[PDB]
C-alpha cells in the first residue's frame, strides 16, 4: 500500500470576531464574542447570522 | 515548508502587537483607562541531532541541530499606575487616589468593577454611570437638593433648604483585589474578576490600603505616546523584515520547482 | 488567555448646570434666576 490520494476539505468556519466601525446609525448593532442574531430564512426555518 | 509557517507566525505576532498599539492610541482621552503591553514567547524546539560530546581537547564546536518553531503572543498585561487628575468642576465626578474600583450592577445581575468616575443622577434619583448602569451600593439623591458633597472617605451628604447642617444620604465604599492585573476587561470601561485575580474585598476608602476620593476631578488615562511611537516604528520594521524573509524563501522555492 | 481591544466611541454628553455670572442690563423686564429652576 503505497498510493495515497489527496482531497481538499473545508471545516465549518473561523468565528473570530471582526473589527467593527462606529457609524452612529441608531440601529446598527454589533454582537458579543459568540452572539448570534436570529432571522427567518427563505425555507421558514430560522437561521443565525452576525 | 517550515520557513513559511514560521514567518506567518512572525507576521501575525507583529499584526497583533500593532493592533494593541492602535487600541492604546485610539482611546487616549478616555478617563480611567490603563495602557496594555503584549508579551510574546517562543514556541518549543525540535532537536534533530543530539549534541554528542567529544572532550578530545580539539576545541571543536558542538555538533547539534535544534530547529525553532515560531512565536506566539502569550499575554497582554495592563499597567495599573496612577494617572493624572483633570478637573471638570462637576459636583458628581470622583477620582480615586491610590487603588480600588467602584462596583456596578450589570443588567444580567452580575457585577462589574470600574475605575472611571463619571456619575449622573437618574430620573428616580439613583446614582448611575454614564450609560445607565447603576452603582451597586445604591446611593440615592433626594430632590430639591441645594448641593451634593462627597467626603474623602466615601460618605456622600447633601444640604437642604435649612437646618444649617448637611444630612448624609449614603456611603460610597469600593472593592479591591489582590492581583488587579488579572481582570478580564469588557467595554464601557468595565472589568470583571476571574480566577486570575483574587476574590474582591469591599471597604470604605482610606482603610485596608484603599485610595481616597477627590470630588470634581476625574482620572485620565496613563498612556505615554512617546514610547508608543517607538513601538510602532519597531513593529513596522519587524513586519518588513519578516516580509523580506517570506519573499526570499518563496524565491528559492520557485527556483527549486523550476526544474 | 489574552484580550484585544477594538476602539472607542462617545457614549454621552453631559451639561454643567452651574451658576453663571450676572451682567446688568438696566432693563426692567430682564430677569436673572439665582439657583435652581426654569421658566415654563
Amino acid at each position: 500500500a503505497t498510493r495515497t490520494l489527496v482531497t481538499a476539505s473545508t471545516p465549518g468556519a473561523d468565528m473570530t470576531p471582526g473589527q467593527l466601525d462606529y457609524t452612529s446609525r441608531p440601529l446598527d448593532v454589533a454582537l458579543q464574542q459568540d452572539g448570534w442574531l436570529v432571522v427567518q430564512a427563505a425555507d421558514g426555518a430560522e437561521g443565525y447570522t452576525r | 515548508i517550515s520557513s513559511l509557517w514560521i514567518a506567518k507566525t512572525g507576521l501575525d505576532a507583529q499584526q497583533t502587537n500593532m493592533d494593541v498599539i492602535a487600541n492604546n492610541l485610539a482611546n487616549v482621552s478616555t478617563n480611567g483607562f490603563k495602557r496594555q503591553r503584549a508579551v510574546f514567547e517562543d514556541l518549543l524546539y525540535q532537536t534533530i541531532r543530539q549534541p554528542g560530546a567529544q572532550s578530545s581537547e580539539q576545541t571543536t564546536l558542538p555538533s547539534g541541530l535544534q530547529i525553532g518553531t515560531g512565536v506566539r503572543p502569550v499575554a497582554t498585561e495592563r499597567l495599573h499606575s496612577q494617572g493624572n487628575l483633570s478637573q471638570t468642576n462637576n459636583s458628581k465626578d470622583v477620582a480615586i487616589k491610590g487603588q480600588g474600583f467602584f462596583q456596578v450592577m450589570l443588567p444580567d445581575g452580575t457585577s462589574a468593577y470600574t475605575r472611571d468616575g463619571s456619575f449622573q443622577v437618574d430620573q428616580n434619583g439613583q446614582l448611575v454611570t454614564a450609560g445607565g448602569f447603576q452603582v451597586q451600593p445604591a446611593i440615592t439623591i433626594p430632590a430639591n437638593a441645594l448641593s451634593i458633597t462627597i467626603g474623602r472617605d466615601g460618605v456622600v451628604s447633601v444640604t437642604q433648604q435649612g437646618q444649617a447642617a448637611p444630612v448624609q444620604v449614603g456611603q460610597l465604599n469600593l472593592t479591591t483585589f489582590m492581583n488587579d492585573t488579572g481582570l478580564e476587561s469588557i467595554g464601557e470601561n468595565l472589568y470583571i474578576e476571574t480566577q486570575s485575580s483574587g476574590a474582591p474585598n469591599e471597604s470604605t476608602p482610606g482603610l485596608n490600603g484603599a485610595g481616597l476620593l477627590y470630588q470634581g476631578y476625574v482620572e485620565t488615562s496613563n498612556v505615554n505616546v512617546a514610547e508608543e511611537l517607538v513601538n510602532m516604528i519597531q513593529v513596522q520594521r519587524a513586519y518588513e523584515i519578516n516580509s523580506k524573509a517570506v519573499s526570499t524563501t518563496d524565491q528559492m522555492l520557485q527556483k527549486l520547482t523550476q526544474l
